[PDB]
């Protein structure tokens, strides 16, 4: 949850 | 030796992902066109940096083997390199050739952008050091990949898996340095030595941003994740 936008972009 | 068929493939492929970035002129045109207030510059900086992190994630995902890394490790590498990648790209843009008297004006405008005097000094010292290396587009692309796949990063669980991915790029960069500058068998080590100055921008990035001469410091949510501000 801390780096949720970053994890989202790495997965996508 | 020369670049092997596999090394030319890797280089051209890194070059292609690297070129997806916002063009230098699109950045320097705006700064040179007119002077802006410190508040206007702070918003130009945040929007440029949000775009840059976005493109950097796409660049990173294309790095051979990055996708096969542990997911927590993938995050640690992105978070650990974003500020350095931004300042290396800012150094690449700063040292690009422009008409007579333009670089002087670009440097004056950045200097008066709203950034604190404490930071102007190490920033310009680094940009000029990069300038003295006369790096090629390929060298900036490989250096950026090398910065990203740094195994000596904080919170990396499997360093050797990251080392395995960095080493082949370090080899292409070394061969390139030997060819482009036979006149400096120090070129490879100078380029690697600049990478140590780059890390210093990590410690003071938050303070550099918070000391911008503006009343309010708003960042985008993607920048709060990466920069650890707000
Ligand atoms: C952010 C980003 C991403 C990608 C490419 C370039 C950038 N960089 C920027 O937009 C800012 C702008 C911003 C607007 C004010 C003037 C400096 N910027 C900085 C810089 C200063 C301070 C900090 Cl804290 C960070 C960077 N050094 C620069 C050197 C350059 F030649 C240049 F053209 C722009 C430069």
């Amino acid at each position: 949850k801390d780096h949720q936008l970053l994890r989202y972009l790495l997965d996508k | 030796m020369e670049l092997t068929p596999d090394q030319q493939t890797l280089l051209h492929f890194i070059m292609d992902s690297y070129n997806k970035q916002r063009m230098p002129q699109e950045i320097t045109n705006k700064i040179l066109k007119e002077a802006f207030s410190a508040e206007e510059n702070f918003l130009i900086l945040t929007e440029m940096a949000t775009n840059h992190v976005q493109v950097l994630v796409e660049f990173t995902k294309k790095l051979p083997g990055f996708q096969t890394l542990d997911h927590e490790d993938q995050i640690a590498l992105l978070k650990g390199s974003a500020v350095e990648a931004m300042f290396l790209r800012s150094a690449e843009i700063f040292n690009k050739k422009l008409p007579s008297g333009h670089s002087d004006l670009l440097e004056a405008r950045i200097r008066n952008s709203g950034i604190s005097d404490e930071y102007i000094t190490p920033m310009f010292s680094f940009y000029k050091s990069i300038g003295e290396l006369k790096m090629t587009q390929e060298e900036y692309a490989l250096l950026t990949a090398i910065v990203i796949l740094s195994p000596d990063r904080q919170y990396i669980k499997d360093r050797e898996a990251v080392e395995k991915l960095q080493e082949p790029l370090l080899d292409v960069l070394q061969k390139l340095c030997k060819i482009h500058q036979p006149e400096n068998p120090q070129h490879f080590a100078c380029l690697l030595g600049r990478l140590t100055e780059l890390r210093t921008f990590n410690h003071h990035h938050a303070e550099m941003l918070m000391s911008w001469r503006v009343n309010d410091h708003k960042f985008t949510p993607l920048l709060c994740e990466i920069w650890d501000v707000q």
